[PDB]
RNA sequence: UAAAUUAUGGUCAAUUGUUAGUAUUCAUAUUAAUUUUUUUAAAUGUUUUAUCAUUUUAUAAAGGUUUAUUUUUGAAAGAUUUUUUGUAUAAAAUUUUAGGAAUAGUUAAUAAUAAUUUAUAAUUUUGAUUAGAUUGUUUUGUUAAUGCUAUUAGAUGGGUGUGGAAAAAUAAAAAAAA
């Protein structure tokens, strides 16, 4: 049975994005660069009317 | 339905409520191993085909698969794996070159547990510190020769001993006595 | 542009300052020959391939990234065309122009460019062999063409290169030049073969800046 | 085991299966597991005099 | 050692049977080991395995042209000064030489 | 057909040109990989840089270990005059007197005016600063140029005593160029880099000998090992060539 | 009352060493003393490879004063490729214990982890060179190297025609030819490797797929 | 080095062969399959266009690969009056044969070098290269269960190199500019 009444009550106890935990990600150098840039030239415009 | 009988069975094309809809693909082929040399010749000097070859690669049994974690991934947070490696330095006959052994790890789930393999890179020291027997720190990085993806970060250990050597005028190491090993036997007196 | 003209005055008012202790090289990084990527990427002197958020003091540049221009006839198997290409040197920022062109002569690896004596000009006006860059007000930013013999006759059949189309090729010219290196009789590879641009390509009319129909 | 791996006894499937046992890898110590004995007294007449460059 | 101590498993009793072989199979194989080696005796087999060379693979010096035993069978094919050398050596082995160390002598040796 | 189709060395792209002009309008050529040599290579080395107005004015006065006599560098930079001066002999105006070789341990500018106030309290803050550091053994292999390859010098290995120097130098580095405000040519928070000059361009000498020392003369003696020497002695010395027949020195101290 | 420190053991180890050797040069069979002479030389090589790492000037000095350098020899090139050799002073823990900053001023050994740049590149930038003693090898590449441009620049001033012949050869050459541009399949840094599947038949260069590490 | 309770909580692990002195997973069992059955596939002519041309229409032929296969936006999506940017081709792991030996247009530095640049080079017994078999890292079957036992198919070099990308010579079942 995959029904409601299988899984425990404590999953409706839950308030939102508290099972997320930090997560550490880091990157090479050269790549914070890269993703830093396209942040910034997306910031300015995503699209040329469009935005 | 994989959970239903032989005789349970009245339509194929669809699971009625949920579950996996699944395949079978028909293990049990009897497949079998043609032969088609003689046991005295067979084609290949180091090893001989006799029965049916088991394939793949994690289809292998017993299955052995990558383990991330290991000393290396315990002291790195890598953005990719195998971006940082800590190894020894075998070796420097190539100028601004230096040849790293480093060791990665196996996992045998059938057995539970662990082993260790080891594997050489080749890593790009510019100006040419590595003295051989140096345990270094070794990054991933932009391809520079054929062979070079890695490039020396940091000496962890120096060799002090190797460089003292050398300043002498010495081999950093001594030259290893046999070479690989053969199959004759060579009569060599005086 | 606005930007030339704001690091400049920048640097110049840097240079007036009475009080400056001078810049820490511990703190003062340089640049990376390793980063991911297998192309190797050669970028500004003020640049890095890593991300760095602090502008860095301006500093006078030792090495000027000349561009100079020339004309090459390259050959397309409909004919010939005349286009342009760039050799790029680092000149010291001090040199003299002949020196630029000594530099110039060396760097470039093409053997249809520095055949005979060129002057080097800017916008038409040509530079005395004798000053420096500093008097020109030459930058990188700054546009120098070049300028050979036989370039004022293009205009006519003669010192413009002949092709096969058009033209008898014979055994004379065969083993001469350009056309004896390009082996005119097709081979089974086909012989170097060169780039292809058909007739009708910019219709019956070739390129223009102006569109004249 | 299926029948058709390795020999046509069962036994072999396990023999080449120690091959790949964790703990019986090769390294410094155990080498050469497959082929020992082709190796074996092979420099026995071969006379090489060590090398010292120090005193 | 170089040949076999034994044909076939020898020791197959029972667990904790408090001998290597009993009576019976030890018999069986020892049989069938006489017949193995009286046959290497009458064939009059020869084997060499020289220095520089393969050694796993064996020149067996019995079927060797000079040396081979039957009229009719073709030998084997082996390098002409090799088998000069092999030929020099079964023939020197043969008698005792004064000073030499005793080394055991038969008929089939020749 | 004796390597890779494109061989790794020679795939670059440059951004310093801008977008778009490679792929239509123009190909741009270059031998790309001068610059791209490294710094390990050309034998640069990259000094204590000095702030623009600092910049301006020469420097007087400098602080030097004294090589002793009868030294290993002495002798073998010597042996390289010798070979440098039989292989090109337009070297010889280059090439700095076996005679006045010392380490120089950094630079300074000193005003006329108050020369006596600041060689007295330099002269004792230098004896407070070496009073405990006893000699050092140091190692000389290898050669660099400062200033545009203008100034040809040995280089000091941080193999040895080296680190003590490092501390030393930043003391006073911390003390004349931060207590006394005096003009060291760099920051005094950052250290200087040790060297023993050994050829030099002067601004006079450049017209005839011209811009940069060929590296052609010194490439073989690049790595060359001119060995190890203790060292007792610093002077703080102002530089007058006509004196002694040595730089003129204004102030000493001895490490024991 | 040292006794089981490194020196100490090294010694002694030394000495028994030499005597069992005269001893087996007299009397030639006693496969006891074989036995023991060859784990006696173990445990000394045990000892001197701690020793080099604790203080190596003593190990130096015991390796001249006694002549054993041959028990120092890596056994054989296969483990000591594999970088067993050096795995040792790992085990015995002293891979790190160095203590540095009386020897190798430290600064210019590590890299830089927010910039990426390597070790060569902080001494580069703190004007610092390390570099091991070079052989006559690396010195006359180097050295042969280093003038490339100076050959180059007196070439193509005093001899034009030579060089613009080099040069036809070269452009026309970049036209002929197996791959015209550049491709994943041309710009393939391994070729035989990553396409393995071409070697017998169609591709008939290269004979064997791998010539490198990887 | 102490117990515990405000009491079944956090959602099901559960094993079925009638043998023949004894030792050893081995004939006859169930489930899953092949033996075994025509209730799901399908036929040729793709299409516009300015006319002998030029626009649109990019991975099912075979060969047998185990350190192996990796990539962009310049096409379309796509919106403004014109010059518009930067990021990509690189790697790491996992790799089969009962009885095992050497491999090679070859490593690394230089550089848009060198069919004769420089060097004490590179791969291998921690199992290479040839050679056999084989379509690689969410798919199955059995089982209470660490296991054992399956998984198709699809990327096969270059030679006027077009195209954003070679994936480009029957074999759809993708609506392809009213
Ligand atoms: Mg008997
Ligand atoms: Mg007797
Ligand atoms: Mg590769
Ligand atoms: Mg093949
Ligand atoms: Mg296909
Ligand atoms: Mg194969
Ligand atoms: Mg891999
Ligand atoms: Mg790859
Ligand atoms: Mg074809």
């Amino acid at each position: 049975f995959r029904g409601a009444d299988t899984y425990s009550v404590k999953y409706c106890e839950q308030g939102r994005y508290e099972y997320q935990r930090y997560l550490m990600i880091n990157r090479f150098p050269s790549e914070y660069k890269k993703h830093f840039l396209s942040f910034l030239s997306n910031i300015r415009m995503s699209s040329g009317s469009a935005t | 339905p994989w959970w239903n009988f032989q005789t349970e069975h009245r339509q194929r094309c669809v699971l009625m409520y949920g579950g996996a809809r699944t395949k079978n693909t028909h293990n049990a082929n009897h497949r079998v191993f043609i032969k088609k040399y003689k046991r005295n010749a067979f084609p290949n000097r180091t090893r001989h085909h006799w029965a049916v070859s088991m394939t793949g690669v994690l289809s292998q049994r017993p299955r052995r698969m990558p383990w991330p974690y290991d000393l290396t991934s315990l002291i790195f947070n890598q953005p990719r794996q195998g971006s940082d490696k800590i190894g020894y330095v075998v070796g420097t006959s190539m100028l601004k070159t230096a040849v790293v052994a480093t060791n990665h790890m196996v996992y045998y789930p059938k057995f539970n547990q662990r082993v260790s393999r080891t594997k050489r890179f080749f890593a790009h020291d510019e100006d040419l510190a590595c003295v051989e027997g140096d345990l270094v720190h070794i990054k991933q990085c932009r391809k520079i020769s054929k062979y070079k993806h890695y490039y020396v970060f940091s000496i962890l250990e120096p060799n002090v001993e190797g460089r003292e050597r050398l300043k002498l005028g010495l081999k950093a190491v001594p030259p290893p006595l046999f070479g690989y090993p053969v199959s004759r036997r060579i009569v060599k007196l005086n | 542009g606005h930007y030339q003209q704001e690091a400049f005055e920048a640097r110049k008012r840097f240079e007036e300052s009475t009080t400056y202790p001078g810049p820490i090289r511990a703190a003062t990084p340089g640049d990376t020959r390793f980063y991911s990527g297998s192309l190797e990427s050669i970028l500004h002197d003020t640049d890095r391939h890593y991300w760095r958020a602090v502008t860095d003091d301006p500093r006078v540049q030792h090495l000027i990234p000349l561009r100079i221009r020339f004309k090459i006839f390259t050959w397309v198997t409909s004919g010939w065309e005349q286009r342009m290409q760039v050799v790029q040197i680092m000149a010291p920022k001090d040199s003299t122009i002949a020196q630029v062109k000594d530099l110039v002569i060396v760097e470039n690896q093409s053997p249809y460019l520095c055949v005979s004596s060129f002057h080097l000009a800017i916008d038409g006006k040509e530079l005395d062999p004798q000053k420096t860059l500093g008097e020109y007000g030459i930058t990188e930013q700054s546009q120098i063409d070049a300028i050979e013999q036989n370039d004022h006759l293009l205009h006519r059949d003669d010192e413009r290169p002949r092709d096969w189309t058009v033209d008898e090729i014979t055994a004379e010219d065969v083993k001469r030049s350009p056309y004896k290196e390009m082996e005119m009789q097709p081979l089974q590879n086909l012989a170097p073969r060169y780039e292809a641009r058909p007739k009708g390509y910019f219709g019956r009319t070739y390129y223009s800046g102006m569109k004249q129909s | 085991i299926a029948h058709w791996y390795c020999g046509h006894k069962f036994r072999h499937r396990f023999m080449r299966d120690k091959r790949f046992h964790p703990s019986l890898q090769a390294s410094h110590d155990a080498r050469n597991r497959f082929s020992k004995r082709r190796h074996f007294k092979t420099n026995r007449w071969n006379y090489q005099q060590a090398y010292r460059d120090m005193p | 050692r170089w040949a076999a101590k034994f044909y076939g498993q020898v020791t197959f009793g029972p667990r904790n049977y408090p001998y290597p072989s009993s009576r019976w199979l030890a018999r069986r194989f020892q049989m069938k080991k006489h017949r193995i080696i009286k046959r290497f005796r009458f064939r009059r087999y020869k084997l060499a395995a020289v220095a520089n060379l393969p050694f796993a693979k064996m020149i067996r010096v019995g079927m060797l042209p000079e040396l081979k035993s039957s009229k009719t069978k073709r030998g084997d094919v082996v390098d002409p000064t090799l088998s000069g050398q092999l030929v020099s050596a079964v023939k020197n082995t043969g008698e005792k030489r004064k000073g030499q160390r005793t080394r055991p002598k038969s008929k089939y040796q020749v | 057909e004796r390597g890779l189709y494109f061989p790794i060395n020679h795939r670059i792209v440059d951004h310093r040109i801008a977008p778009g002009v490679t792929v239509e309008e123009t190909d741009v050529q270059s031998r790309y990989r001068r610059e791209l040599r490294t710094n390990f290579a050309t034998g640069e080395t990259r000094q204590t840089i000095a702030p623009p107005w600092s910049a301006r004015e020469r420097p007087t006065h400098f602080f030097s270990l004294r090589l002793p006599s009868r030294n290993s560098v002495t002798l073998r930079v010597k042996e390289m005059h010798n070979h440098l001066l039989f292989s090109h002999q337009q070297c010889a105006p280059m090439l700095v007197s076996p005679t006045k070789l010392h380490i120089t341990l950094g630079v300074m500018t000193i005003p006329e005016n108050s020369r006596e106030e600041l060689v007295k309290n330099i002269q004792q803050s230098m004896s407070e600063t070496f009073a405990c550091v006893q000699p050092l053994q140091l190692r000389f292999r290898g050669l660099g140029t400062f200033d545009f390859g203008r100034v040809l010098f040995i280089r000091v290995v941080p193999e040895a005593d080296f680190g003590r120097l490092e501390r030393a130098v930043c003391d006073i580095r911390r003390r004349v160029g931060g207590v006394l405000g005096v003009d060291l040519k760099g920051n005094p928070h950052d250290s200087y880099v040790p060297h023993v000059t050994v050829a030099k361009i002067r601004p006079n000498q450049r017209q005839q000998l011209g811009d940069t020392i060929p590296q052609s003369l010194w490439a073989d003696y690049q790595h060359h090992d001119f060995g190890d020497v203790t060292l007792s002695t610093v002077d703080l010395c102002r530089m007058k060539g006509s004196p002694d027949g040595y730089y003129h020195t204004e102030g000493a101290v001895h490490l024991s | 009352f040292d006794t089981t420190s490194p020196a100490v053991l090294a010694v002694k180890r030394a000495l028994k060493c030499r005597v069992l050797r005269n001893h087996l040069l007299t009397n030639p069979h006693n496969n006891i003393i074989k036995t023991v002479l060859a784990n006696t030389e173990r445990k000394l090589n045990h000892a001197l490879r701690r020793l080099r790492k604790v203080d190596f000037k003593k190990y130096w000095e015991i390796i001249r004063d006694h002549d054993v350098q041959d028990i120092l020899q890596p056994p054989n090139l296969v483990t000591y490729r594999q970088g067993s050799y050096w795995k040792y002073d790992w085990n015995a823990g002293l891979a790190i214990s160095t203590n540095l900053a009386d020897v190798m001023d430290p600064r210019g050994l590590n890299g830089c982890v927010e910039t990426g740049r390597s070790r060569s590149e902080v001494a580069r930038d703190l004007g610092l060179s390390y570099t091991r003693p070079l052989h006559e090898n690396e010195k006359k590449q180097l050295s042969h190297q280093a003038v490339y441009y100076e050959r180059l620049a007196k070439f193509k001033m005093e001899q034009p025609e030579a060089a613009r012949a080099m040069e036809r050869e070269r452009f026309v050459r970049k036209f002929s030819g197996m791959f015209v541009k550049m491709d994943i399949r041309s710009g393939a840094p391994d070729f035989p490797s990553t396409y393995r599947r071409l070697l017998g038949t169609k591709v008939v260069r290269w004979a064997s797929k791998r010539h490198g590490p990887n």
